[PDB]
């Protein structure tokens, strides 16, 4: 009873010590088996850290073709193959700019404006929109006014056909066209100018179009002559700012028979419904819908006026 | 015969088990428990290696304005804050800026700018003269108003101030819903021959003159070798601080993790680790040091932003 | 940070 | 002096391998204090790794097609660790064993 | 068993000692049965024998030219003569002596 | 275990430090006080033996008057109590007999005697009809006054009462100062080839009529086989007795060491072992019987006396 | 330390043990050594009984001559050699009794009265002087007074010459004798007797002595003839008893010249000294000392008449 | 003492 137990208590911690020194190999495999986890897990970082450097891709940046030109044109009988952004500089342009391209067959459109979906608000200042606003992207589903001052310098280089593209919400696409068109300097505001209606089953809204509502409809909405007006530059032939009541920048006369800055209402055709007053702001083009119906798409281009079925009648 | 072999078994079963026997609990559990932590990590890790199988891309579209400065681009009705292209050398292509045109008057280019750690800091000495990182990001529709982490390139940061002085803004955020300012009258750096030198004049705002004055919490000399005018730039790979320069064991670079102009280290460390949440401890710090979003001046060496960044400006 |  | 020597022996070859059982029982501690040592580190190491690879892979955000987005806590971590650490009573002994 | 062998062993080596002081005594008790018996009849004997003795020798005075007179004395012996047999605490005899 | 031994040791150092160390010791001690006992006897043996190298004498004169009886001696002047020589038959020489003039009367022809075991009366049948003993021993003087032991032989007894029939008186006296009679007035025993049978007539006295009456101390036929009337005198090697007539292991004689009138043994037992101090035991007997000079109807049967004796007169 | 005990203690109790294996020995052998002592003692036992059953020898009784006769002279006719004593019957002689017989140069004296050392008190009544007392023995150095009965016998049997020897302290043996000495039967008492006074150096004591105190003293002093008297029996010519006045049987006339049974008086002669009255019973004789002096020896044999001297008377012419 |  008394050294009867000194006998198996050691038997005890002498064997107890044998499980305690087996945790113990037991832990240093444990751990070391950690160091190397943290070792295969120190190098994944070095890894993963130089695989995460790189930045992103701008691949709009990346869709600007390196070719060059005093427009568009120029841009395919440099190369230019598919439709796109580029840069071009006209003759007195003191900086190249960026302008979207559009390439048909041989042809070299360099696109002035541009409506598609009423993102972008163009009511805009005055040398908001000599500079220009909007967005321009790789391919021309984007908003935007280049811009007066580039406008002018590129049509005062050469003489351009100017192209207006429409499309109704029905999905119809009729264009309508403007030899030798042209924008005078700022000087003189930016003067809208072309020698006449080249062509088009959209109708020649420039020149004018008939209301029945007053006897000078057609001479209250000729274009053709009128001064660039925007909402604080009142520049019109109207008691008013025309160019303040749509709301945004154009060739404003007795208001207009062809507004392509007008607001974008999306749906059919706006209306006049619970008269709040007249305003008939929206995208129209009279020659080819009410002056209540603002159209879904719309687009001016301009290409050298030496081009196309110039020989053939 | 009694005693020492059942008496000092009182106390070697003190050992074996009230203390040797308690010990070898943490001792398995937290070697299991860090084979956990290790578990989920060597996972993290593989598992964004597969998510980077294919790289990021904006394919935001291209404002039309634009101009020298962004303040140029303001004057010509950039009013919204987004990335847009500019031009300052017509030698030089133009190239993406993110512009700040609503804080203190706008017209401001950035020229750095933290607000997630979304761009690797800690890059070459070719890597800062040149640029990195991100501009800007889709905002949805394929505008990039939302603003990156990026360093535009020194060397166009310099071609900028030698064309004409500039003015330079820091605006930082804390974790916390708070935000200081800090600008110099007059920013202007070197060449590169020079180490890019910096060159600021005039403080005035509420996050602390850093620039010039160091970090006041220091005193004496302490204070004064955190004074970053005048310093030259350096770089992971390019030391030109003002510690020991023979012993290129005292490196600002190395540790601090950014490109900046290190004198004798800092008072200011934008371009440093981007903690997450502000605080951190010499503990986590990779060298031991406060590197990080640091702007002593205001939060002191331990506290990372949540929000830092350079602005340029001309008058 | 500054140094020692 | 018959068993008498013989219980005799079953003594102090008893009273030898108690001293000997006291050396094992000595030695798993000072292998205790340096196993509490190096998890002392590996814990310090392991959560610097935590951090760098938390800083890490925010990169990327900026650089991959896909997003991860990282974790990060516990003091139950920073407590089993002084926890472990303090546990240093790997150190007791005794003093009479010597002759 | 390395230290328990002996031991329990050198235990069963003291009880294979000590059953055998037991067969021993057993021994020791059927002797001193025994030799109680015969002082028994010896201590009777010897006394019968000093009265025979004691009745002869007066015989001489009428005899013999010189006369003593042989003179008795204790029966001291009679009561230790009676531990000497009464104690018989030697019939005494264990059992698991045996195996 | 370990108490299991502490038990059975325990139990052992009894046994052998009491049980037997007990025995042993005071058991050498009776066998060596035994020893001492036996030289003590040896050396008592030795001393008469060596004394005995020359037997003894009596040197006493002899008495001018005389007679037949004593009684006749009284009646010529003879009146101390000492040894006399009379002539009962005048064609038988004279012999010496010890006389008591003084107890009841005088005139007593001592016939047999005790006193002090100076004789031994285990004697065979032709001693006791011729007679042994010593009548009487030197006075310092020369007058033999001092009675001896003896047995006046049978043969002369008989002739003596054959004349013409005697009256016996026993006088016997205890050691303790005490002294009783017993007389009968008639005395006569027949002649050898009867064995000397007894007869006796007419008991008086304080000591008990053990002769016709037998040990009253006995009841029935006990009692009645221990009378000596008409009995048979019996002796060492001669059976007479009537105990088992035909059993010579039955003998009265043998046991009882004396010749005498036993019959079925005795009442009374004058002539048998002289045991000193007056009580003896069973254990002392050579025979276990109650041989000794036992008169039952006084003492007992195991009580000796220290003086015993048979007288004889005529009328 | 108890397990280790438990062990020392063990090594010690089987130490004992054998001890007690060895003592249980020493007993055994001191039992048989016993054993054997009781069996010598056995032997002793039966071989003292023997020694010892033996009986004193009675010397004198060892002594008495088996030679008889008529009285001590036929004793020697018969081969008596030495002096001593010898059983004698007289003619009418009942019973053969013991006397003390002198024999001298061929002469058997038989003894029948001797005076030695006044330890016999001589004052006996008349049966007692009839039939005797006193003591005999091997030499005659006893006192004692035959019998007047057997004297008698003897005597009146043939014819005797008496003699008287006595001797004073100073150590004289002078003598007297008588012839046809003899006794008368108790019928006439016992009346002394003899022819006359045949010699002797003592002086005839008998017939009568002077004393010149009174006219008649050997008249009153002449034992012939005379009865005998004994202090309770007065027999003499005496108005008193001279047997009560000297106390001692013999024959009284006015008392007497010769008393041989008279009170023995040590030393050399009693005395009257401090006269507390007269009284002079002492064994004198008259005729050789005064009756104040009490001899120290004394006896009276017989011896038969017939016998005796020697002569040589011749022829002559 | 009689006997048996
Ligand atoms: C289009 O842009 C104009 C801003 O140029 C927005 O109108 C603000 O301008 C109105 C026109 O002059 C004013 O009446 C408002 O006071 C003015 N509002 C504020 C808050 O400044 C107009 O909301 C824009 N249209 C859309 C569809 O966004
Ligand atoms: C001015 C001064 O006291 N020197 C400081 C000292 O206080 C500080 O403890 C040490 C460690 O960072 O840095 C500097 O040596
Ligand atoms: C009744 C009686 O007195 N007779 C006795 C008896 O008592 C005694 O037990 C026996 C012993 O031997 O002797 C006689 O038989
Ligand atoms: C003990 C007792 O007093 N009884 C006695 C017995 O001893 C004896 O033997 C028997 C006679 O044979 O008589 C009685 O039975
Ligand atoms: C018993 C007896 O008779 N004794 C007497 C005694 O009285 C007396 O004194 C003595 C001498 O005279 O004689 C005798
Ligand atoms: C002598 O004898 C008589 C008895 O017969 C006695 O009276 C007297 O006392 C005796 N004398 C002595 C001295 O004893
Ligand atoms: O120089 C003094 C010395 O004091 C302590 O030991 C520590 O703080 C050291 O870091 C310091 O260098
Ligand atoms: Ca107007
Ligand atoms: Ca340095
Ligand atoms: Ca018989
Ligand atoms: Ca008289």
């Amino acid at each position: 009873k008394t050294v009867q137990k000194i006998l198996e208590e050691v038997r005890i911690l002498e064997q107890i010590g044998v499980s305690h020194d087996a945790q113990i190999q037991e832990l240093s495999e444990m751990w070391r088996v950690n160091q190397q986890f943290v070792t295969r897990l120190q190098q994944q970082l070095v890894d993963i850290r130089q695989t995460c450097s790189r930045p992103c891709q701008d691949t709009t940046a990346n869709k600007i073709s390196p070719i060059t030109g005093k427009d568009c044109q120029q841009v395919v009988d440099n190369g230019g193959k598919d439709s796109g952004l580029y840069y071009i500089k006209p003759l007195k342009a003191k900086q190249p700019f960026l302008v979207f391209c559009e390439i048909e067959n041989g042809n070299g459109w360099t696109v002035i404006q541009h409506r598609h979906d009423g993102s972008v608000n163009f009511t805009r200042d005055w040398v908001s929109y000599r500079e220009g606003f909007g967005y321009l992207a790789p391919t021309l589903t984007t908003e935007f006014w280049l811009g007066n001052e580039k406008i002018h310098l590129l049509t005062g280089q050469q003489a351009y056909r100017l192209r207006i593209d429409l499309t109704d919400w029905e999905n119809t696409h009729r264009y309508a066209d403007y030899g030798h068109f042209k924008l005078t300097p700022e000087s003189d505001e930016y003067r809208l100018f072309y020698s006449m209606y080249l062509d088009g089953d959209a109708g020649n809204a420039f020149d004018g179009f008939d209301f029945g509502d007053d006897p000078q409809d057609k001479f209250y909405t000729t274009h053709l002559g009128m001064l660039f007006s925007t909402p604080e530059r009142d520049n019109d032939k109207y008691e008013g700012s025309c160019a303040e009541q749509d709301g945004s920048g154009w060739w404003m006369n007795r208001c207009h028979a062809g507004h392509l800055n007008g607001k974008y209402y999306f749906g059919g055709n706006y209306r006049k419904t619970d008269v709040e007053f007249p305003y008939d702001d929206g995208i129209i083009w009279a020659t080819w819908h009410d002056r209540w119906y603002s159209l879904k798409m719309t687009t001016m281009k301009l290409l050298p006026m030496g081009r196309d079925l110039s020989g053939h009648g | 015969a009694q005693k020492e072999i059942e008496n000092r078994y009182k106390e070697v079963k003190i050992r074996i088990e009230s203390t040797v026997a308690g010990s070898l609990r943490s001792m398995k559990s937290v070697l299991e428990h860090l084979r956990a932590k290790m578990q989920r990590m060597e996972e993290a890790i593989k598992t964004q290696k597969e998510l980077c199988s294919a790289p990021c891309t904006v394919n935001c579209r291209v404002p039309v304005v634009s101009g020298m400065h962004c303040e140029d681009i303001y004057r010509n009705g950039g009013r919204t804050s987004e990335a847009y292209y500019i031009q300052p050398d017509l030698f030089s292509e133009p190239y993406k800026v993110f512009c700040d045109m609503e804080s203190h008057g706008g017209g401001w280019t950035v020229v750095q700018n933290r607000v997630d750690g979304s761009s690797n800091f800690a890059r070459d000495w070719n890597t800062y003269k040149a640029e990195f990182g991100n501009i800007a990001f889709g905002n949805g529709k394929s505008i990039c108003n939302i603003p990156g982490e990026y360093w535009l390139g020194t060397k166009t940061v310099h071609q900028l101030t030698k064309q004409h002085t500039q003015q330079v803004l820091f605006d930082m955020s804390d974790w916390e819903g708070s935000s200081v300012y800090a600008q110099y009258a007059s920013f202007r750096p070197e060449n590169e021959a020079q180490g890019y030198r910096l060159w600021v004049e005039d403080y005035s705002g509420n996050a602390g003159n850093a620039l010039l004055e160091g970090a006041t919490q220091l005193m004496g000399d302490n204070r004064t070798m955190t004074i970053h005018n005048g310093m030259q730039f350096s770089t992971f790979d390019r030391d030109n601080d003002n510690w020991n320069p023979g012993d290129p064991t005292k490196h600002c670079s190395r540790e601090d993790a950014g490109g900046w102009w290190y004198n004798r280290c800092h008072a200011a460390n934008p371009n440093g680790r981007y903690y997450w949440g502000g605080i951190y401890t010499k503990e986590q710090a990779d060298y031991g040091t406060d590197d990080g979003v640091v702007w002593m001046n205001w939060k002191g060496s331990w506290y990372s932003m949540r929000q830092m960044a350079m602005k340029l400006r001309p008058k | 940070g500054h140094r020692p | 002096n018959e068993l008498e020597v013989r219980y005799s022996e079953v003594l102090r070859e008893l009273e030898r391998r108690i001293i000997h059982l006291q050396r094992r029982i000595n030695m798993q501690l000072q292998q205790l204090t340096l196993l509490q040592h190096n998890i002392k580190t590996q814990v310090s190491q392991i959560l610097r790794v935590e951090v760098d690879i938390d800083v890490a892979l925010r990169a990327c955000k900026g650089s991959c097609a896909r997003y991860l987005e990282y974790r990060l806590d516990k003091e139950k971590n920073l407590q089993l660790e002084k926890a472990a650490s303090y546990i240093a009573n790997l150190k007791f002994e005794r003093f009479e064993e010597v002759v």
